[PDB]
């Protein structure tokens, strides 16, 4: 009888809802009408510390400029190298910042993947073992080493053929330890301004060394587009002065902390001797194609995501096709798939895996130079 | 002409951009083009092609 | 039999999705052409544009050199952003090289927006931003112009 109080608490909830909603908004929005008092800045770097008080900024256009902090700017944070917010007017600085540049060391930083299992394809004889003893047992305990007094294993060199100990079977206990794991595929190296290469080897190591036992890994140790001359014209000594501020900033000279070298191609022609010395390459390893039980290895973990009725002949394609490549059974599968999808059947039958072996073991042979080892 | 000493290249940037707008994805219509050169021998096969 | 690959590798992803499903595969990201300049590789691509309907795109290579500087990179993400309101997304570029090059090793100059369009355009294409309705077709004259 009496909803007319509720016709006042509903007028009270929808309009009072209304009206502090509209006001809030236009309380926020009177904020941003309170921005016209925070009206803009200016950005640059500290280049230096010019005094304790007074710090050279780099204005992104042009020029150089003397600078103070507000009041309490933390002036031991403001090192040469940081980001500031530089004021309009008085042009001191207001406030820091992260970042840095180009992308070419950061899409080869943390663009890096992982293996779904240790074993992607197979052969992990001396991998587990020796990796796990050139990587993860003195980065638990360095005193066993101090018992000595010596760096970590200097790091084997993944040679042998092109794509069962280049690319593949090089990520298998990374998969397990997960700790520092970039990639360098060292065409982000030879660079523009060419001395920017020794920059950006101090970029990778003065980037690397915080998660702090480090993966140095190198895929395709000398790698630009294209193929390589001999000792004449310009196949020159890049390699080799780039190489040695490697070295340099890999071991002998400079490192901290751990570090593990980890370098791993057999494409190179023109390498360092020094290079090849103990104390930097301390060990170094070789891999097989596979012995032909890999072959089954690879071939049991690349007959994966297929469809089938389990009656695949194993010892048939192991024995008949030769490609000695995980990425060869890997063509093998997509192939045999799309046999599969052809004819039109969801299961691979094994009439498709050997139609795989014919066509795919066929336009595997038509490559030449199929040996690579530096030196 | 190029590699390992990286100098002259944005002429024959605009001389690709030349044969982008020239030849090839609706080209030029009623245009008859005389060329001429001295040195058959330094030409590009992006011009060659009939 | 590059009619195959093309056709079989680019126009069973435009219709066949599931039929990679029901396998348990992935169809390829990334498809290239090269060699000489009087075989047909403009022709494969205005076969695509014929004889597929999944809203053809062409892109010409030294286009995206840009003055005004930025124009390009924003260009190649509005192109893919478009061809992706139209899903299934036939993609092409010539002359890759003009805008892929070997990074020169020489200093004092150099322009930069071919760098910041490459990047953008890997980018865009693929590693970071993976997707199943990108079917990258791109021809050029060489080869060892390019960047591994
Ligand atoms: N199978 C073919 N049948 C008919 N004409 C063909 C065939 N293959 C090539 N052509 C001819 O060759 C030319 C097409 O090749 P191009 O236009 O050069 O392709 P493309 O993309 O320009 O190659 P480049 O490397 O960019 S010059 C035209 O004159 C076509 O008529």
């Amino acid at each position: 009888k009496l909803l007319e109080h509720k016709e006042i608490d509903g007028r009270l909830k929808e309009l009072r809802e209304q009206l502090k909603e509209l006001t809030k908004q236009y309380e926020k929005s009177e904020n941003d009408l309170k921005a016209l008092q925070s009206v803009g800045q200016i950005v640059g770097e500290v280049l230096k510390q010019l005094t304790e008080e007074k710090f050279i900024v780099k204005a992104t256009n042009g020029p150089r400029y003397v600078v103070g902090c507000r009041r309490q700017l933390d002036k031991s944070k403001l090192k040469p190298g940081t980001r500031v917010a530089l004021d309009m007017t008085t042009l001191t600085i207001m406030r820091y910042l992260p970042r840095e540049v180009d992308p070419l060391v950061y899409n080869m930083s943390h663009e890096d993947p992982g293996n779904v299992s240790y074993s992607e394809i197979g052969g992990l004889s001396e991998q587990i073992r020796e990796l796990r003893e050139v990587i993860e047992l003195p980065l638990t305990n360095p005193e066993l080493f101090q018992r000595v007094g010596i760096i970590p294993p200097k790091g084997c060199l993944l040679y042998g053929p092109p794509g069962t100990g280049k690319t593949l079977l090089a990520r298998a206990v990374a998969s397990q330890l997960d700790c520092n794991f970039l990639k360098v595929v060292s065409s982000s190296i030879v660079d523009k301004y060419i001395g920017e290469s020794a920059r950006l080897i101090r970029e990778m190591f003065n980037y690397a060394r915080d998660h702090q036992p480090c993966i140095i890994f190198m895929d395709e140790i000398d790698a630009i587009g294209g193929r390589r001359f001999s000792e004449g014209t310009s196949a020159d000594r890049e390699i080799q002065r780039t190489l040695m501020e490697l070295l340099n900033q890999m071991d002998g000279f400079d490192t901290l902390h751990r570090v593990k070298m980890i370098m791993a191609t057999n494409r190179p022609d023109t390498l360092d001797p020094a290079l090849l010395r103990p104390g930097r390459l301390d060990r170094k390893i070789h891999i097989d194609l596979p012995n032909e039980q890999a072959r089954l290895d690879i071939l049991k973990i690349h007959a994966g995501p297929i469809t089938k009725h389990g009656e695949i002949d194993y010892e048939a394609i192991v024995k008949l096709s030769d490609g000695f490549n995980g990425a060869d059974l890997r063509n093998v599968c997509t192939e045999a798939g799309m046999f599969a999808i052809r004819a039109d059947h969801d299961f691979v039958v094994q009439e498709d895996f050997m139609k795989a072996v014919r066509k795919v073991a066929d336009s595997k042979k038509l490559e030449s130079k199929l040996d690579y080892k530096p030196v | 002409f190029d590699d390992g000493a990286g100098g002259d290249n944005e002429v024959q940037r605009t001389m690709l951009e030349l044969i982008n707008q020239l030849d090839g994805f609706d080209p030029r219509g009623n245009i008859k083009v005389l060329m001429a050169t001295n040195r058959p021998d330094t030409l590009d096969p992006a011009l060659m092609r009939p | 039999k590059q009619i195959q690959e093309l056709v079989e590798a680019i126009v069973l992803p435009m219709n066949h999705k599931e039929k990679f499903e029901n396998l348990g595969i992935q169809p390829p990201k990334g498809v290239l052409m090269y060699g000489p300049p009087g075989t047909g590789k403009t022709l494969l691509a205005r076969a695509c544009a014929a004889q597929t309907k999944a809203t053809f795109l062409k892109l010409a290579g030294p286009q995206l050199v840009q003055m005004f500087i930025g124009d390009g990179a924003k260009l190649v993400r509005d192109a893919f952003a478009l061809a992706k309101e139209k899903a299934p997304s036939i993609i092409f570029i010539d002359e890759l090289d003009a805008i892929g090059t070997k990074r020169f090793d020489s200093e004092k100059a150099g322009d930069r927006e071919v760098q910041r369009t490459m990047l953008e355009l890997l980018n865009q294409l693929d590693g970071f931003q993976p997707n199943t309705q990108v079917k990258v077709i791109a021809a050029t004259n060489r080869v060892d112009i390019l960047d591994p």
